[PDB]
């Protein structure tokens, strides 16, 4: 979750 | 009907089958890599007479070997891409059969509603008919009393 | 005698169904922790390659 | 008669143990691909097909 | 929460499928690659002794030509492994849901057929009752006609 929110600017 | 748990278990069993093939292909790739290294070393020992021409011939052998190994990798990836594309095409056809079942489910709902309206009409019709039979009985008795029974005196 | 003989022959097959459950439990738990040693050692191995 | 219930309670939990172990390993396997491929290419697999 | 756990379980299944299938295809490609390399090395081992008579300038050109072909094959291999292969593995992952959708529609169809049959049974009973009432009603009309004569 945290890995990809940090790359999307939005919670996956 | 395979329970959702049996369908997920069949999905996981298929994923485990994929993971078991991965281990088998891994061990085969390791043994082929060792046997290639022995054969490169044996060719290398026969070229040991120390001269400039031996070194260039060895570098040409290593360059031709590298080119062949990469060509074999590309062609194998293209074959697996084709196999995946055929598998996806087959499932897309079973998708069209599912759309046709959804349409039959909608038509059957409309049929259920039409039959339900007809049941309501029949219930109302039978209640009316029961009421009409009661009136017809009273009409026949009243005709006998008012019209037939007086005649003997005349 | 045949009642006793057949009843012990039933219980030894119930004892055998306990034994298959605990060994298959240890197979599942053995493989669970085998996999983690292979996943760990690949992180150490690839971290070493950066040095080159 | 309660050993029958308990064998039937136990194997219906060993099936849960197996399923749960396999999710622990598959999530660990997935994570290794997502940290050996470029995070921009993995992002193009998972998210650029869905992004407002 | 039970449908959410089942959907998370299907997502885990699709993600496990993607990771396992992607690694499998990469290892199949490496295995095929080594097998072709071995076959080429064995077939050329005897020929290296006789080629020791070749002039030095021609060997330099061959090495440069093979380095250029090596670079073109690496670029084509990288395009398949990084773009086409992940895409097709993902589309096959999404289609794993189809047997579940199939099982639900068969259940709905069976349920509707049962409801339709039960509606026809209710209709048939109401029509039998209607037929008995119309016979009784005609009986009164015929009686009234005889009374008029």
């Amino acid at each position: 979750e945290r890995k990809w929110e940090k790359i999307l600017g939005k919670c996956p | 009907l395979p329970s959702f748990h049996s369908l997920i278990q069949e999905g996981w069993a298929n994923s485990v089958k994929v993971s078991s093939e991965l281990r088998r292909v891994q061990s085969q790739a390791q043994a082929l890599s060792e046997h290639l290294a022995e054969r490169i070393q044996e060719i290398h020992k026969k070229l040991s007479d120390g001269s400039e021409v031996s070194v260039l011939t060895r570098a040409a052998f290593d360059a031709e070997l590298r080119c062949v190994i990469l060509r074999g990798c590309r062609d194998a990836l293209m074959q697996e891409c084709r196999m995946l594309q055929e598998e996806a095409a087959g499932k897309k056809q079973e998708m069209k059969l599912l759309q046709q079942q959804q349409q039959n489910i909608q038509e059957a709902c409309l049929l259920l509603d039409k039959k339900q309206k007809h049941i309501q009409i029949l219930i109302k019709g039978n209640s009316s008919s029961k009421s009409q039979i009661r009136r017809s009985s009273v009409e026949a008795q009243k005709y006998v009393q008012d019209k037939l029974l007086p005649w003997p005196q005349e | 005698p045949d009642c006793a003989s057949n009843m012990d022959n039933a219980l030894m097959r119930m004892e055998s169904l306990e034994a298959e459950m605990e060994e298959v439990t240890e197979q599942i738990l053995t493989w669970r922790e085998q996999q983690k040693t292979a996943f760990q050692m690949n992180s150490d191995a690839n971290s070493s390659c950066i040095t080159a | 008669l309660k050993t029958d219930e308990e064998l039937a309670r136990s194997f219906r939990q060993i099936l849960d143990l197996s399923f749960k172990v396999n999710k622990e390993i598959s999530l660990q396997s997935q994570k290794a691909v997502e940290e050996t491929c470029e995070s921009a290419l993995v992002r193009q697999w998972y998210f650029d097909g869905s992004l407002p | 929460g039970t449908t959410e756990d089942k959907c998370k379980e299907m997502m885990r299944l699709q993600l496990a499928y993607i990771c396992a299938k992607h690694k499998l295809i990469q290892m199949k490609a490496k295995s095929a690659s080594l097998k072709v390399g071995l076959q080429w090395a064995e077939n050329n081992a005897s020929v290296v002794q006789d080629k020791a008579s070749q002039k030095e300038e021609n060997l330099k050109v061959r090495i440069t030509s093979l380095k250029n072909e090596t670079l073109q094959i690496e670029n084509h291999t990288n395009s398949i492994s990084n773009e086409k292969l992940p895409g097709l593995v993902r589309d096959n992952a999404q289609l794993l849901n189809m047997p579940i959708v199939k099982g639900d529609y068969d259940l709905q169809m069976a349920h509707q057929t049962s409801c339709s049959s039960r509606q026809d049974l209710v209709c048939d009973h109401l029509m039998k009752q209607k037929a008995s009432f119309e016979l009784l009603q005609l009986g009164y009309e015929l009686e009234l006609r005889k009374h008029r004569d």
